[PDB]
């Protein structure tokens, strides 16, 4: 997002406006570090392809 | 070379049907036991109809079917076999060609043996205008019974032949002089659909036995329809439609009365569309359901249906199949034949194979 | 039916090239679509060509609309001059055994209902063409019952998607999807009218008794794992009855002498139970092996005796 | 311009006709026929330790 | 019948001549055994197939 | 298409994440497909694979 | 918790348990017979004809009924396993699941059912495809190809 | 979620347009070596592709 | 045509008697073959799964298998034709009532599995379950009887049929022996009442018998809710159970040389459609 | 009219207009409206002459 306003509350209007963004599915890239090697390499995620 | 078909033999009474009169090669119908018609008569009628209307209208005409020859209203061995022109003739007041439907009535009311014949059509019918109100209806009731090939007679009582499947021309008659039959019926019930709805090419044809009701506060119509047309089974609903949907007009506006509706207007719209929105509304679980600490938080609705014209009340026809012409083009003629003193319009179906079938409601 | 059968016979006409009558020949048992029961037809009356409206070639799902219009045959034997074929509708042959050949994707077993549906999958509409008489005959697909209630669902469910995914399915582990295309506006209304005659008409004042008992269910659920799996994962009463709490009505108007609960599902059978029938066609035909098998391979005959 | 084709030899089998006696198996019979055996119902074989 | 006079077997026999070539029984059956560059493939610059 | 597992070891989709799959750094390099090295007289040995 | 149990072994921990894996195989065998001298009474009967059309052809279905008696006091013959052909299972691993099975019951709070089903099918070499049938017999994803 | 994942707000550039992803920041916290090796480690992992 | 059941050897002698009584009765069979075993033929030949079959399971096995009518009982095989390829051949085969319910001619026969209400071999460690060929309309009615007992459970035990009185009631197994089918006939109308219920949302709220009729004959003439994927949910389940609850008749009667009504015990001649 | 592929204009007030003043009154055009699949019908003449 481009910077709007003063730095102060930059933070307040990301979670007075992202709130219900972050619960609709997990995120990937945090997914994917509890990953064992050996359970990557297999089907159970869906971020092979 | 004789094709293989199948015979029947029932000892018949001749109070409705006559195998005398009408000769080898009529339509006929089994009947059920006339002891469950109205108690069903009581059980399946709508809200607010005279559900006694019909062990009195059937009362009336069995006690009108003696009258004399001392003779018991209860009977072991029971008719239960109505003759298609003794049919015809009953509901003849609702036809479009009238002046062929009281020649088919001209020889109903002479050439029967009886007593005050005419009697039981202004009884009989008047039963059907019965079985409509009280709403048993009568391919409920009424049922296919084979085409005649001969007659034993003795007074009231009758050993009736008939063909259950197979061809027409092929079971023996009786006399070796003229040893087969051939589909007679009277002109005021076969209507084609091949030239009313323009399908002139040639090919085989099924032939079906249609009927219509008319369900209005006592006011209530008959027919009996032997209609043969190329098109299929499934596929006869749409055709159906075409002809007989005037009834169906008016059955679905003026068949519904003495029903009380729900007033005013109380049933709202059905917000689930609107509740499963919101992930604020209040929710249960499978275990908080059917307790009533739970309930009381969810949503109230209370569905009134009352008054609703039901699919049941709303039917306007009745078919079965009853066989087919498999020939390349299918041979009507229209004939006038003599039965005694009477001459009747007369359709003769040629070539006829038999092939029962269940019903169907077109509602 | 008749006694010594009733064989139609398609015409075949007079300039065919050697790489169309070979063509021909792998017709052996096929479902082919006779308008009439004229014992005498030509090709020109059974190919596409005659099957089209006025010039606008229809759908999938039109293509399901006239079949209910037409007679489905199954041809027997192919002369080099003429093709016999038997009507379903009619009678089978004396034996009442009609060799079949399978174009399905998937194999059969034994005693299943067989109703048909056209090409809809994908790699596999397979037109057997005439070069020399220019001539496109459409086999449509033998398939077993349970799948023909599914793919007529999938087709008329998507065209109400248009009105304002859905294509895969699974059949014996073996994953397959159907043709995505447009639709045409026209015969989908078609369907939708014969569903909603077929689903208001099996509403009767007996169902507002039926309706409260949705809470029995949603608990039932809980406890035995029967009403568990039963319900779905993706359904609506599961969704419908955290919501609602239904109640009955008061009274009925004589209600005494009358059940509320039997004309509700007396109505029931013969309206929204009937619906697989007005959808697609009438399954005729099931499969009855005499001495071969539990399962009929893709490719391979099957002998056939009638059905309702 | 003068062209064949050729159509050289037609081969066959023969089918082995083995008869059952013919086989080193047929010791652990006692093959007796029956003129019929459908007509019987369970009969029964005698034995005396 | 099927078992005919089979077209072959109408003929006559060849004649013979006596040719030097090793023999060899392998199983239950005799086999030339030979070896082929030194008829064929002497001094030609051809390579053994 | 890794909605199944490898054939050969049946537990795991495959071996590689950037050489198994469609349009990866493996496909990208050596296909007659896609024709990145179709110039050179080198043969490259996995052309075949 | 079959919630909480799944948490811990995908994360590689240890919890307080054991297994015992048990499985079937089956192998193909080269067997040898030796019976005696008479082992077996074998009656035979007269031959039947039969007739029955079917797809135009016409079938001569032909019988013979037959009769087994054993006059053997005792044993009379011997299955000798000699060799081993190829073994037909694939010795791998191959988890059972039981979301195939039916007649369980749930845990109640059924925003969390969901949750473990689309996490241990989901991506499963075993799990069914299509929801499982309330009446049927539910199917297991079929391979492209056999190893 | 303030406890697993990161909350970085997208005025400041997110995870996949920045130049260090996540998986530096997990090898900080599951490494096993002590504080005389990171510090290698981590300049061993900014040599660029 | 006629097949052959073979009877495994080691018969009793209350039991060749036994089978001696079912003489005209509807059994069913998987393929049409001129020899079969009995231990293909009884109750225990489709208990696959891990509960015997209920009344429901019986349904759909009987739309799978093809029913044959027994003629002449050889002690040593059962003798049995189809209903289905061995009698365009044969013409007439004979059949006996389990009905309590007498038949008249001209009707048609469905079959019901034994709801009501079992010949035992204990030679043979088998059950012969077999069905109740009663007539087809009232095979609309009892089933739909039965299945609108169960609903009670979460004035009905009356029925007349020529000129008779019938009693359903006869307690404890039966309504336990019917719980599988009051399960999937409240489904399926609860499923159906909510999506028609959804896709348009004001039949319950339209004046009926001033309003509504409009609203009818229109349709005469010529997160998120899952609900379009949800229809083919209703759909197969639905279209799948107007199979097993049609009751197709295979059977109807001709009496020829006979009485007009047979009775329980009787026999009764039996044609199928030609 | 009695044709059937032309797209009619918006104002489904004045769409019917026409066809109840052209169609209405005609030697040629359709009794019934026009079925929605097939072929429109013409009236039948009571006399040619």
């Amino acid at each position: 997002a481009a910077p709007a306003g003063p730095a102060a509350d930059m933070q307040q209007l990301f979670l007075n406006a992202w709130g219900q963004r972050l619960a609709h599915g997990r995120v990937r890239w945090v997914a994917e570090g509890q990953m064992t090697p050996e359970q990557f390499m297999q089907p159970d995620n869906a971020n092979l392809a | 070379g004789s094709p293989r078909h199948h015979l029947t033999r029932q000892v018949i009474l001749t109070d409705l049907c006559q195998p005398n009169a009408d000769r080898a090669g009529t339509l006929l119908l089994a009947l059920r036991h006339p002891a469950d018609l109205p108690h069903l008569a009581h059980q399946r009628a709508p809200p607010g109809r005279q559900t006694e209307r019909l062990g009195e209208a059937w009362g009336q005409l069995m006690e009108a079917t003696a009258l004399g020859s001392g003779r018991a209203e209860s009977g072991c061995t029971r008719a239960g076999l109505v003759s298609f022109n003794f049919l015809v003739a009953a509901c003849a007041a609702s036809y479009d060609a009238r002046d062929a439907a009281d020649a088919v009535r001209a020889h109903v009311t002479a050439n029967y043996r009886g007593t005050r014949v005419g009697a039981r059509l202004d009884r009989f019918s008047e039963c059907l205008r019965a079985m409509v109100h009280t709403h048993v209806f009568p391919h409920e009731v009424m049922r296919f019974f084979g085409g005649l090939v001969s007659w034993v007679t003795q007074d009231e009582l009758a050993s009736v032949t008939a063909v259950c499947a197979g061809p027409q021309e092929a079971a023996h008659t009786g006399h070796p002089g003229r040893p087969r039959s051939a589909v007679i019926l009277p002109a005021c019930a076969f209507v084609d659909l091949d030239a009313e709805l323009g399908l002139g090419g040639p090919g085989a044809a099924f032939l079906y036995l249609v009927f219509t009701y008319r369900q209005r506060r006592d006011q209530e119509l008959c027919c009996v329809y032997v209609i043969k047309s190329q098109l299929p089974p499934r596929g006869l609903e749409p055709a159906l439609e075409r002809l007989f949907g005037r009834l169906r007009i008016t059955n679905t506006i003026h068949g519904t009365e003495d029903m009380t509706p729900p007033a005013p207007n109380r049933n709202p719209d059905f917000p689930l569309a609107g509740l499963a929105a919101n992930p604020q509304t209040p929710r249960c679980s499978a275990g908080q359901v059917t307790n009533p600490q739970f309930a009381d938080r969810l949503y109230r609705w209370q569905p009134d249906l009352r008054g609703r014209p039901t699919a049941r009340t709303c039917t306007y026809a009745a078919f079965a199949e009853l066989g087919m012409m498999p020939e390349d083009s299918p041979r009507c003629l229209h004939r006038t034949e003599r039965f005694g003193a009477v001459s009747v319009p007369v359709v003769i179906l040629e070539g006829v194979v038999w092939r029962p079938g269940e019903w169907r409601a077109c509602a | 039916m008749l006694a010594d059968g009733f064989e139609t016979d398609i015409a075949i006409p007079s300039g065919i090239s050697r790489p169309d009558a070979a063509a021909l020949q792998r017709c052996e048992g096929r479902v082919v679509f006779l308008p009439t029961i004229r014992r005498q037809l030509t090709l020109a009356d059974v190919a596409h060509e005659s099957f089209v409206s006025g010039g606008v070639s229809p759908d999938t799902l039109g293509l399901l609309l006239a079949y209910r219009r037409r007679f489905p045959a199954v041809i027997t034997r192919v002369l080099p001059t003429r093709i016999v074929a038997c009507p379903l509708d009619v009678g089978l042959t004396h034996a009442g055994t009609v060799n079949l050949r399978n174009t399905s994707p998937v194999d059969l077993c034994n005693g299943d209902p067989i109703s048909l549906v056209p090409p809809v999958f994908e790699g596999q509409a397979t037109d057997v063409r005439l070069d020399s008489l220019d001539l496109t005959l459409r086999f449509p697909v033998p398939l077993p019952s349970p799948l023909a209630r599914e793919i007529v669902a999938r087709l008329v469910a998507r065209g109400i998607r248009d009105l304002n995914d859905l294509n895969v399915l699974y059949y014996n582990g073996s994953r397959l999807s159907l043709l995505a295309d447009v639709q045409q506006l026209g015969p989908v209304n078609a369907e939708l009218r014969s569903l909603v005659l077929n689903m208001v008409y099996s509403i009767t004042e007996g169902t507002t008794i039926i309706l409260t008992l949705i809470p029995r269910l949603f608990a039932l659920s809980a406890q035995d794992g029967y009403v568990n799996a039963l319900l779905q994962m993706q359904s609506v009463t599961r969704e419908a009855a955290q919501l609602i709490h239904p109640e009955a009505p008061a009274l009925m108007q004589d209600g005494e002498r009358r059940l509320p609960l039997y004309e509700a599902l007396v109505a029931w059978l013969t309206h929204a139970g009937q619906l697989g029938d007005t959808l697609a066609l009438a399954p005729v035909v099931r499969v009855c092996t005499f001495d071969g098998a539990a399962v009929v391979r893709s490719g391979d005959m099957a002998p056939v005796i009638r059905y309702p | 311009d003068v062209e064949f084709d050729a159509l050289l030899g037609s081969y066959c089998n023969t089918l082995s006709l083995v008869r059952f006696l013919e086989l080193g198996l047929s010791v652990a019979c006692v093959c007796t026929k029956f003129p019929e055996l459908a007509y019987m119902n369970e009969g029964r074989v005698q034995f005396e330790v | 019948d099927l078992n005919r006079q089979t077209l072959d077997e109408l003929e006559s026999a060849p004649q013979t001549t006596r040719v030097r070539a090793d023999l060899v029984s392998i199983g239950e059956k005799l086999v030339f055994l030979e070896a082929l560059e030194k008829r064929i493939y002497a001094a030609t610059n051809v390579p053994y197939p | 298409d890794h909605g199944q597992s490898d054939p050969s070891r049946a537990f795991a989709a495959t071996a590689n994440p950037w050489a198994s799959q469609r349009f990866s750094y493996g496909d990208l390099l050596y296909n007659g497909a896609y024709h990145l090295n179709g110039a050179s007289p080198v043969l490259s040995p996995c052309f075949k694979f | 918790s079959p919630v909480a149990l799944h948490h811990q072994l995908k994360t590689g921990l240890h919890p307080g348990f054991g297994f015992t894996v048990v499985r079937q195989d089956r192998f193909v065998t080269e067997n040898v017979l030796f019976s005696e001298r008479a082992s077996e009474a074998y009656f035979l009967g007269q031959l039947q004809v039969a007739r029955h059309e079917t797809g135009g052809g016409v079938n001569f279905t032909l019988t013979q009924p037959r009769g087994n008696v054993d006059l053997g006091v005792g044993y009379t013959a011997v299955v000798a396993t000699a060799t081993v052909r190829n073994p037909v299972t694939d010795m791998g691993n191959l988890p059972q699941n039981f979301y195939l099975g039916r007649g369980a019951p749930p845990l109640l709070d059924n925003a969390a059912a969901v949750y473990l089903r689309n996490a241990v099918v989901a991506g499963n070499r075993l799990g069914p495809a299509q929801p499982v049938p309330v009446f049927g017999c539910a199917q297991v994803p079929r391979r492209a190809g056999m190893d | 979620l303030s406890r697993q994942v990161p909350l970085v707000p997208p005025a400041l550039g997110a995870n996949y347009f920045s130049s260090i992803r996540q998986p530096v920041v997990q090898h900080v916290r599951e490494s096993a070596a002590g504080e005389n090796a990171l510090t290698y480690a981590l300049m061993a992992g900014y040599f660029k592709i």
